[PDB]
């Protein structure tokens, strides 16, 4: 194996929930998305981006109702054209070993559709509509979010801060189901 | 309908005064015990 140096694999294993063997598997998957873009030899730390449009076609992501916003969350400019490091970071957050609070950190931002660092009724309607995959129509989503937003708003300001959100998802773990993706 | 299904479900989990009922599913208990515990708790709330 001459794709990575031993120090690179040490760092990857220490900074993610993957073992070295997993890292080599992830490089193969990354490389297969775009062999003309991705070096087979990473020992000099090349900098390459694979477009979001290719990443969201992987079978592990393509059915996820938040696939674009998940991939964008690990990109510098929010466009989801990931480096290998970004790609590894994202599947480490998504893996079985990652703690709930790490998943929650990314989920809060991905569900904060109007980017004001709280979850309001309207953020929650857009989130639930995607989570329920056409099982619920527009007003059925309203019905649900009406009751959730009051129950979950512990502090009393009409919106959910990150603490409210973490307490919510501890009781209703299905809000994090889209952040459990094995690769 | 589908909204009412989701609603009473999510509302069950998030009620801060009925967390005994909400957390039987988190216990290493057999189904029969979980069901008898929920029946009893629901009487006294
Ligand atoms: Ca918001
Ligand atoms: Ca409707
Ligand atoms: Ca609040």
């Amino acid at each position: 194996q001459t794709i990575f140096t031993e120090e690179q694999l040490d760092n990857y294993q220490d900074c993610t929930f993957f073992n070295k063997k997993d890292i080599l598997k992830l490089h193969a998957r990354f490389y297969e998305l775009a062999p003309n873009l991705v070096p087979m030899d990473y020992r000099k730390s090349p900098i390459v981006h694979v477009p979001m449009s290719l990443i969201i076609q992987m079978p592990e992501l393509r059915e996820n109702p938040f696939k674009e916003r998940i991939v964008e969350a690990f990109s510098e400019d929010g466009e989801g054209n990931l480096t290998f490091n970004d790609f590894v970071d994202m599947f480490s957050v998504l893996c079985e070993s990652a703690p709930r609070e790490l998943k929650a950190n990314y989920a809060f931002k991905i569900y904060d559709f109007n980017t004001d660092n709280f979850i309001c009724k309207e953020d929650l309607e857009m989130t639930l509509a995607r989570l329920t995959k056409s099982e619920l129509n527009e007003d059925e989503v309203v019905l649900v979010c009406d009751k959730v937003i009051e129950e979950a708003d512990l502090d009393g300001d009409g919106k959910l801060g990150f603490a409210d959100f973490e307490d919510m998802i501890a009781k209703a773990p299905d809000f994090l189901s889209t952040f459990h993706i094995r690769i | 309908g589908p909204g009412s299904e989701e609603l009473e479900r999510l509302k069950a989990l998030l009620d801060e005064n009925r967390q005994m009922i909400a957390t039987v599913k988190c216990k290493p208990w057999k189904m029969e015990k979980k069901i008898e515990v929920l029946k009893e708790a629901k009487k006294f709330v």
